[PDB]
């Protein structure tokens, strides 16, 4: 919904990197792994939870 | 409500195997790679040959590359996605390249064996679980006793149980009864 | 075909022959041609085997029927649960195939003797049936010292 | 308490088939044109290479627990480099007019031609063997 | 619901105690102690030293289902040895290494630089 | 020279085309359209996940907060597949996925995942994963001809 | 309608079933507080008081057998022979 | 300094790889094991909602918020919960902390742990703070609000270990590896061609020297090094995941003494 | 006839909300009632 | 009513016959016990702590049937109990419970169980119980049936408990046996190479709960002491059993180890898989169950597992993509046989093309066609898959599977990694569903391979659209049938059990139904009960005239034929003997008429059937007994012997009737056992073979004699019900040539269908 706090597997925070990795993308023009590798999340398991988070909360505020 | 997973609830991946949580192990007590990785999840070897699911294994296969490398891996049907460039690309990504590795004993850090096939693998939480399914009828005040359920009680011989559990509740009433006639005739 | 036979010396051997296998079956008239063996020609249907052969050789061509089910599967059943079976079909003489109140009123009228030795005809009267371990009755042994 | 088969082997032939750690090495002896080793080991708690030779002695000890060494830190009865403990199972091939006596250590197999020790080998288990190199 | 709360893994049910010590049947100078409230973590260290100590004739640990966290070690020893005595004898070993590895580690975090 | 790798295709023994497919990835359905690489999997498999899937939870619509059915299951946490097929993206699988990418593996170890069953991480779970949503609504009417 | 003791034709065995109700019913009557003939040595669970009667053959029931057309032997417990 | 040897080769704030040597597997994997679940840290483990007009519920921000990791280091002077002769909960078994937001902006607004307030007592022991590690210290992102959402709550800390949720652990992966070429034989490398082409050289390996192919097996070595690396999520800072966890041991053990002296 | 699905008969049900896709494949289905 | 139903787990850590109940479950499922001054002290503890703390009780009642609700009793702390009142207590630890597994399609899928109160939710039960109840943990739920008096415990408990299933009458073996992981396992750990140090093996022994303590000696002394795989396991089969079996290629040095060999309860060689520990005709279970009895035996397999699962939690098993890729010449080789396939029906085309090919005699050209390119197409196919299969070496996880026995047969390894193969609707090719054509990206008239269905690539490495398009048309085919049989099982299930359901064993060992009448005039021709039946050779039947009379024939008279002196005490005094000679003669008469019996009851020549008493264990077992010296003459005596064994013949009875008809009857049922003892204990054989002591032989026989007594079948067995399941069950398990088969087939039969699908002549 939102990005989640902790890695399900290692628990490293993962909560505070969602801004920035967008920012990342669109503002320096990086590559999804390249920006992964930049927050600092070398293993498969927190990588994969920035790479595959969907905000959906984005869509849920639109409502009144 | 909120749901937490725990012991009897459903999970599948997208390959037509289901299975059920049989115990949960903290991450100590797991196994570990390592760089210190260690499962979300084991699921058993036995499951696999006989049901030749190869999808699976390639899935997880590609699936590690892509967290890895950071693209979305195209697992469509009828392209010239091949094993053998997944593999590939995971050697260059410093794995051994079917997708093994080294594991280590929870318990005892000791190393193992043989090594293990471990990388993401998407799998679903499906819905109906060991809360709606736990009843347990035992009164105050399937889940029954039918025809095929007799049937192996006589194959055993309880006739005991048999008439217990067929009876009524419904009190043996008591009756005199003619020994030429039998009706229910008798003034006593 | 091979066929198990004993040699001259003693010790089975295979020793070929040709078999013919038909689509249709008249048995009573293929078994009398000339050139063939009428000891041992068979068919898969029983039916004709009881007419031709009689009941005995029915319930020995059923069961081989049933067996050769059971066992084309791969699987194995002891003898003695489809000989039971068997003898069940064939012991009025024939094959027979094994597959409320009005049927009180014909019990009725036709003075039905119901044994009550059943399991629910037991459980309606209140009592264990005569089978496994209700099949003989304990009494108290006053013969003891 | 004994020793009671010991000889010199020559070493025909050594297989590992299939196995890493263990081979079936087919050996001879110097001395008798009718006594034969053939016999598993492992290798790697001691190698053993195409015609080496070799130092053989079935013994009978130096059942209760086991203790670890200690006992072992002087009371050897062994000087030797390699020492298994197994059990007779015989088959008395008992062929030709010379024997054979089989041998397994948990599993890791063994079996003696010859015949001039009928009255010798334990019809038993408690059997040790060793090796020197 | 039927889960047992997760302070049972570490924390201990009125009525019960650290360990219970039982003489061995099988065996003499024998005994299987069952720590409760514990795991792997001290099962496996405790075992394994025991296995340093050359008095020591067996040891060996168990944790039989892992639902409950409690563990059987079992040792046995030399004539003249208290088992009980070689449980201390390792349980102060380990203390002691540590003890040191604590030492030989806030040295050389210091002998450091970030 | 070909791809020792690659599958073996039987060529165009054909110059009289009138037409060509514009995808063979499109004999699928919807559901059949989320399993990856189902020409790696026998046939009856396939056929099954496209029922499972259907009982899978995830995030139905965007607008569940204010729906009241009788009942509904959202995942806190729904992430996209790692792999995903072309199909995919006409269905919005990503967009409102029914699934997590967990770390997986394929192990025996302790023998409690036997039977096609599986051990998972408890602290794993502490942190969230596969938790979920569960709503149920009740009704009712009132009076009615009395 | 009788069988002499002698001439008794079926088995001198107990069978499993006569073993399973006898011991069963021994037990619903010593779980019925009845009086026991054994020493109890250390015992509490019914079944198993019963199954030490029998094994020390100081349960004196009679097991009485139908055969098909009416007929009956009657065979003690005391004499069956337990395998 | 005699026995178990260390020996550093990285350092940071956040990790610190390091090479234990002469020691035994067991005690190596006994302290990886205690540092991922048994060292106190402070975490969220109650929230009382007051209004929560956001777009999730209420037990998921909680569950949100008992993970956000806060300062740790002087965790000894915390009692737990359960120990303490208070009613419930008080100063010396507990940090209160308060979330109060409201979407004030037109643009949305986000709820991040900096937001969180303490309202008790510390005792100047330091302990409590959401921790902060991004360059624009915000931490956590805990929430969104829309325009006219709100969000009040508060809840409480405990010191808690992570064997009773995961929330309390400090430690995030810990490395861990031993003879990285393959000597001992504890493992056997499947492979299809050649075991050494197709498994990747540990980095771990040039620390130690090659095998030499004659070499004959050797049957007495022992697992006696061990390649470590202890990340920390935060709460605690890193050297001191390990020092705590080499003293979390030797409580453990010690307790066993002080309970045969009870017999 | 909305409703009961009184038409052939199963012919309307209700849709499907488990999960996006169980929708799209509810919207999608087909039953043929009743020689291969 | 007093049951309950939840999922199910496996659990390695519970024994055979328990089952895990969940507390709360435990809670809500209650016993009415009565209060006795022997338990009036624990039932007055659990009426203490009450309904909702469990061991506890929901009701009181008393003498006059009051009922006490302990919940809501303002004196539910207060009761005193008397004598005769009852308790209604929750079920706990070792209460005997009935648990059942739907559809209930034979008895061991009910069977009886010791309660094991545990938290989470499920019912757990142990791997091995698994496969009679056919059940697994994705999903499946079971009913547990608490029993209400103490008679009907006892019913459970002393006939329906898990241990007396181990070996069932259905088809004569065990019915449970070891699986999947501790399978996997326990072969890994059995190998050559596998040794263990001493850490890791005390922690093995530990883990067996009946150890005696003693380290047993290590195989290894010298470097390193290192014990094998062996040893350790063979620490859980208990002493005093003994099993011997010879492989394709086995000897008593197995080169490869193979086979199996076990004395004294200690392995000495062979690798331990499905053959030894599974659920097979003459394996360990089997063994062990009938020498030491069903409780030790049900307590060997949580042994074992321990042991076994220990051991795998540190060793470690996988699989992976790996394990299914083929070496690139071999996949050379598999795309070359899959060539020469296509090239041979090529030509078998162009052949009927120019028409040329010939039909063979009622069958079309068409057919002849097809018949001859499916079969080149298979052939192909199974060429390939052996090809793979070669080719992957002995640490391919996929093979250890399939070596062990645990799980996967060739046709995977064959399907994933060389070619899936030719597809199939109703026995034949695609079928040209569009106008002469599978689909409209091929031309018309094509019956090549490709063009109706034959799938080429293997699933590493995908199937094509057409080809996808043909598997499923295929996996449909599959699916439909099975519903289809499902349902047609099931029915035919239901009614042969209610047409047998009354049969039943009678004191007179006749078997009937519920109006007197008979049946079989002795149940199964033989009066025994299929649990206590196995496999035996009947040796008289079997080989040359010569080798007959060497291994039979005693010639006292004859200085070539007699018996050795070292073979006997009495064997120089007896060369020359007139009358042991006639004896003797007799005896031999005997086995040559035996021989010819037999010969006309099995005209094909098969040694082995079932019979009960497994006489070769027998004798093995008093040579093990009696510490055997092949190496000195037996004591035994010919009239010892001779007359020995005429004798123990009178006493292995099934019948027993004064009157000659039971008598002939009596002898006619134990004559073909009769026959096997006979050959088995003949003088040569006892002599030169076996060589018996006197008392070993004395042993053998009183044993013979216990074991077949205790063969026969039970009086009130029901049978029918029996039959039933039997033949029930197995016809489930149908999930699967050009005559009718499998379930339609057995369908035409019992319903005795005047108008068969395929009716057939054999003619000779
Ligand atoms: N030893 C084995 C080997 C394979 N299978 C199977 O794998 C196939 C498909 O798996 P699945 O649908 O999961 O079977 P079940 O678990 O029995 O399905 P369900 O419980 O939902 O009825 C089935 O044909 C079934 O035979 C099994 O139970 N036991
Ligand atoms: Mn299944
Ligand atoms: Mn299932
Ligand atoms: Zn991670
Ligand atoms: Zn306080």
């Amino acid at each position: 919904m939102i990005v989640p706090v902790r890695c399900f597997s290692c628990g490293k925070v993962v909560g505070d990197k969602w801004e920035s990795y967008l920012n990342l993308l669109q503002e320096d023009e990086l590559d999804e792994g390249t920006a992964l590798s930049r927050l600092g999340l070398k293993r498969y398991c927190c990588r994969r939870m920035i790479l595959t988070h969907v905000d959906l909360i984005e869509k849920f505020l639109r409502y009144n | 409500t909120t749901k937490i997973p725990q012991i009897g609830d459903k999970f599948a991946s997208r390959h037509g195997q289901k299975g059920t949580i049989g115990i949960t192990y903290r991450r100590e007590d797991m196994p570990f790679t390592a760089e210190g990785i260690v499962p979300d999840l084991i699921i058993n070897p036995h499951a696999i040959p006989s049901r030749m699911t190869v999808a699976h294994l390639i899935e997880c296969l590609l699936s590690k590359v892509a967290a890895l490398s950071g693209n979305e891996g195209d697992a469509s049907p009828f392209t010239d996605i091949t094993v053998e460039g997944i593999s590939k690309l995971l050697r260059e990504h410093g794995y051994q390249s079917r997708g093994f590795e080294v594991m280590y004993n929870g318990h005892t850090g000791k190393k193992l064996m043989a090594q293990i096939f471990f990388g993401p693998t998407y799998y679903q939480r499906l819905r109906h679980m060991v809360d709606d399914k736990i009843h347990a009828r035992a009164r105050g005040p399937g889940l029954r006793f039918g025809e095929m359920e007799r049937d192996c009680m006589i194959a055993h011989g309880a006739a005991s149980f048999l008439k217990e559990r067929l009876m009524e509740a419904s009190d043996a009433f008591r009756v005199h009864i003619c020994g030429i006639c039998g009706l229910m005739t008798v003034i006593a | 075909y091979d066929r198990k036979v004993p040699s001259p010396t003693g010790e089975y051997v295979k020793e070929p022959e040709w078999v013919l296998e038909t689509d249709g079956v008249n048995l009573s008239e293929v078994m009398t041609v000339p050139g063939i063996d009428p000891t041992r020609i068979y068919t898969n249907s029983f039916i004709d085997i009881m007419e031709v052969l009689g009941i005995e050789a029915g319930r020995a061509a059923l069961y081989k029927e049933v067996y050769n089910v059971i066992a084309s599967d791969g699987s194995y059943v002891n003898y003695r649960h489809m000989a039971l079976l068997v003898d069940v079909m064939t012991t009025q003489g024939g094959l027979t195939s094994v597959t409320t109140v009005e049927i009180l009123f014909e019990a009725g009228a036709s003075a039905e003797l119901d044994d009550c030795r059943g399991v629910s005809e037991n459980v309606i009267l209140g009592q264990m049936a005569p089978i496994g371990t209700g099949a003989f009755d304990v009494m108290i042994d006053e013969e003891s010292l | 308490s004994n020793t009671l088969f010991d000889d010199i082997f020559q070493v025909s032939e050594v297989d590992p088939g299939r196995y890493n750690k263990v081979c079936r090495i087919e050996a001879a002896s110097t001395t008798q044109d009718q006594c034969k080793l053939t016999l598993d080991i492992n290798v790697e708690l001691f190698p053993v290479a195409a015609q080496d030779s070799l130092t053989v002695t079935i013994a009978s000890s130096l059942t209760r627990s086991w203790r670890p060494p200690q006992a072992g830190d002087r009371s050897l009865a062994d000087d030797y480099d390699y020492v298994m403990y197994g059990t007779a199972y015989k088959f008395e091939e008992v062929s030709k007019d010379l024997i054979a006596v089989y041998y397994s250590f948990g599993g890791l197999l063994m079996r003696l031609e010859g015949n001039y020790r009928n009255l010798n080998n334990l019809k038993q288990e408690n059997a040790y063997l060793l090796i020197r190199r | 619901m039927n889960a047992p709360d997760r302070f049972e893994l570490f924390l201990l049910g009125e009525g019960e105690s650290k360990l219970k010590i039982d003489p061995d049947t099988k065996a003499p100078n024998a005994v299987v102690i069952t720590f409760e409230k514990e795991d792997h973590t001290l099962g496996n260290l405790i075992r394994a030293e025991l296995l340093n100590d050359r008095k020591v004739l067996f040891a060996a640990y168990k944790v039989e289902h892992p639902f409950f966290a409690r563990f059987k070690l079992r040792i046995q020893t030399t004539e003249g040895y208290d088992p009980k005595d070689a449980l201390k004898n390792a349980c102060n070993s380990i203390i002691n290494k540590l003890g040191a590895l604590k030492t030989n580690f806030e040295t050389e975090w210091n002998l450091q630089t970030l | 020279d070909v791809d020792p790798a690659k599958r073996i295709r039987v060529s165009h023994h054909a110059t009289t085309f009138t037409h060509c497919e514009i995808h063979p990835s499109m004999i699928l359905g919807v559901a059949a359209s989320i399993i990856p690489f189902p020409d790696h999997n026998q046939s009856p498999r396939n056929t099954y996940q496209s029922a499972m899937g259907k009982q899978a939870m995830g995030v139905f619509l965007t607008n569940y907060n204010v729906r009241m059915d009788t009942m509904a299951n959202i995942l806190y946490y729904p992430q996209k597949p790692l792999g995903t097929t072309r199909a995919m993206e006409y269905l919005k699988f990503r967009e409102l996925p029914a699934g997590q990418n967990a770390i997986v593996a394929i192990a025996c170890y302790s023998g409690y995942n036997q039977e096609d069953s599986m051990i998972m991480n408890q602290s794993s779970i502490d942190r969230g994963l596969f938790r979920s949503l569960f709503f149920r609504s009740y009704m009712d009417q009132e009076k009615k001809y009395g | 309608k009788a069988i002499p003791k002698d001439q008794r034709a079926t088995t001198p065995y107990m069978t499993k079933y006569e073993r399973a109700r006898i011991l069963g019913t021994r037990a619903l009557q010593i779980s019925m507080n009845a009086p026991v003939f054994v020493d109890l040595e250390g015992e509490t669970d019914p079944l198993r008081i019963a199954m030490k009667e029998l094994a020390e053959k100081k349960i004196p029931l009679v097991i009485r057998r139908y055969l098909p057309d009416g007929s009956f032997e009657d065979w003690s417990v005391e004499e069956l022979i337990v395998d | 300094e005699e026995g178990p040897q260390v020996k550093i080769r990285e350092a940071s704030k956040d990790n610190v790889d390091f090479i234990l040597s002469n020691v035994d597997l067991a005690m190596a994997n006994s302290l990886r094991r205690v540092m991922i679940a048994e060292i106190p840290t402070l975490a969220i483990d109650s929230v009382e909602v007051e209004t929560n007009t956001t777009v999730l519920a209420d037990e998921f921000i909680a569950h949100r918020l008992g993970l956000i990791p806060l300062q740790s280091m002087d965790i000894e002077q915390l009692e737990y919960s359960r120990d303490c002769f208070c009613e419930d909960h008080c100063d010396k078994c507990s940090v209160v902390l308060t979330l109060q937001a409201f979407g004030e902006s037109e643009s949305t607004t986000n709820v991040y742990s900096k937001d969180l307030v303490i309202v008790s007592n510390l005792m100047g022991r330091n302990i409590g703070h959401p921790i902060i590690q991004d360059k624009e210290g915000n931490g956590v992102l805990i929430c969104k609000l829309r325009k006219g959402q709100e969000l009040k709550l508060t809840c409480v800390a405990k010191k808690g270990i992570a064997k009773e949720h995961a929330k309390w652990g400090p430690a995030a992966a810990i490395e861990f590896e031993y003879d990285p070429w393959n000597k001992l034989k504890h493992t056997d490398y499947w492979y299809e061609q050649d075991s050494a082409k197709e498994w990747p050289q540990s980095k771990n390996c040039e620390y130690e020297d090659p095998p030499n192919e004659g070499d004959p097996f050797d049957y007495k070595a022992q697992a006696d090094t061990f390649y470590m690396n202890v990340e920390s999520v935060g709460s605690i800072p890193v050297d001191q995941v390990v020092v705590r966890g080499i003293d979390t041991l030797q409580k453990k053990v010690a307790s066993i003494l002080l309970a045969l002296t009870q017999m | 006839a909305l409703a009961t699905g009184n038409w052939g008969a199963g012919v309307s049900q209700v849709l499907n909300r488990y999960t996006y896709s169980s929708t799209l494949s509810h919207l999608r289905r087909t039953n043929t009632p009743i020689a291969k | 009513d007093f049951s309950a139903r939840t999922v199910i787990s496996g659990d390695p850590n519970l024994e055979l016959d328990q089952v895990g109940v969940p507390k709360s479950i435990a809670k809500t499922l209650t016993y009415p016990e009565v209060v006795t001054p022997y338990n009036i002290d624990r039932l007055t503890q659990l009426v203490r702590n009450g309904p909702n703390e469990h061991p506890g009780a929901k009701y009181v009642i008393r003498d006059s049937g009051d009922r006490i609700d302990l919940r809501y009793s303002k004196r539910a702390g207060d009761i005193q109990l008397q004598y005769g009142w009852k308790v209604e207590r929750h079920i706990m630890d070792n209460d005997p419970v009935l648990f059942n597994r739907q559809p209930s399609l034979h008895k061991m899928s009910m069977m009886a169980h010791r309660v094991k109160v545990i938290p989470y939710s499920t019912f757990r039960l142990n791997l091995s119980v698994t496969s009679p109840y056919n059940a697994d943990f994705d999903g499946d739920e079971m009913n547990l049936h608490v029993p209400q008096s103490e008679e009907t415990r006892a019913e459970l408990s002393q006939l329906c408990a898990v241990p007396l299933q181990i070996v069932s009458p259905q088809s004569n073996k065990p019915c449970m046996g070891i699986v999947q992981d501790t399978l996997c396992g326990i072969r890994k750990l059995t190998l050559r190479d596998t040794f263990i140090e001493l850490d890791q093996v005390l922690n093995m022994l530990y883990w067996v709960p009946d150890w005696d303590g003693v380290i047993p000696t290590p195989a290894i002394i010298k470097p390193k002491p290192l014990w094998s795989g062996k040893q350790i396991l063979s620490v859980a089969i208990p002493n005093g059993i003994h099993l011997q079996r010879f492989d394709e290629g086995t000897t008593l040095l197995s080169p490869k180890d193979n086979g199996m060999l076990i004395i004294d309860g200690q392995i000495i060689f062979g690798v331990v898989e499905k053959k030894t520990v599974g659920s097979s005709n003459g394996g360990l279970i089997h063994v062990v169950t009938r020498e030491k009895g069903p409780q030790v035996c049900a307590k060997l397999f949580g042994n074992i597992q321990k042991v076994v699962n220990f051991w795998l939690l540190h060793n470690g098993f996988s699989t992976g993509i790996g394990d299914t890729i083929a070496d690139g010449p071999t996949m050379r080789e598999i795309t070359e046989t899959i060539a020469e396939a296509k090239k041979k029906v090529l030509d078998v085309t162009k052949e009927a093309q120019a028409n040329l090919l010939t039909a063979k005699h009622g069958m079309t050209l068409r057919e002849s066609f097809e018949d001859n390119v499916v079969r080149f197409l298979n052939e192909a196919r199974d060429k390939a898959g052996r090809l793979a299969e070669v080719n992957l070496k002995d640490l391919n996880n996929v093979k250890q599977m399939v070596m062990a026995g645990s799980k996967g047969s060739f046709i995977n390894i064959a399907q994933m990694s060389a070619c899936v193969g030719q597809q199939s609707v109703e026995g034949k090719r695609i079928a040209f569903g569009f106008v002469d054509r599978t689909l409209p990206h091929f031309s018309k008239d094509d019956y090549s391979p490709e063009s109706k269905g034959f799938v080429e690539n293997s699933y590493l490495r995908g199937l094509t659209p057409q080809e996808f398009f043909f598997h499923a048309m295929g996996g449909r085919e599959g699916l439909i049938d099975t519903a289809v049989k499902t349902a047609e099982t099931g029915y035919i299930q239901r009614r042969l059990v209610k047409a047998l359901e009354d049969i039943m064993v009678h004191y007179d060992n006749t078997t009937r139904n519920s109006l007197g009448n008979v049946i079989q005039f002795i149940y199964g021709e033989d009066g025994m009960d299929a649990a206590h039946i196995e496999k035996q050779s009947l040796d008289t039947i079997g080989g040359s005239d010569a080798a007959f009379e060497k291994r039979y024939r005693v010639d006292l008279l004859n200085t070539d034929h007699t018996l050795d002196p070292s073979l006997l005490e009495s064997g120089s005094e007896i060369l020359g003997d007139l009358k042991l000679q006639v004896l003797l003669d007799e005896e031999y008469k005997q086995l040559v008429k035996d021989r010819k019996f037999l010969r006309e009851v099995f005209v094909d020549g098969e040694a082995n059937w079932p019979l009960p008493v497994n006489i070769r264990r027998i004798i093995q077992n008093a040579q093990q007994t009696f510490h055997i010296d092949h190496t000195k003459p037996s004591d035994l005596t010919i009239k010892d012997i001779v007359l020995g064994v005429k004798d123990l013949q009178e006493n292995l009875l099934v019948l027993r009737g004064k009157n000659e008809i039971i008598q002939n009857a009596q002898r006619d049922a134990v004559t073909l056992f009769c026959c096997l003892l006979r050959s088995r204990l003949a003088t040569r054989r006892v002599l030169q073979e076996y060589r018996l002591t006197k008392q070993a032989f004395d042993w053998v026989l009183s044993n013979i004699e216990a074991q077949f007594l205790r063969s026969v079948v039970h009086p009130g067995e029901m049978v029918g019900v029996l039959a039933a399941q039997s033949i029930g069950e197995p016809a489930t398990q149908m999930t699967l040539k050009k005559v009718t088969s499998g379930v339609p087939r057995l369908k035409e039969i019992l319903n005795v269908a005047k108008n068969m699908k395929t009716p057939s002549l054999t003619v000779y």
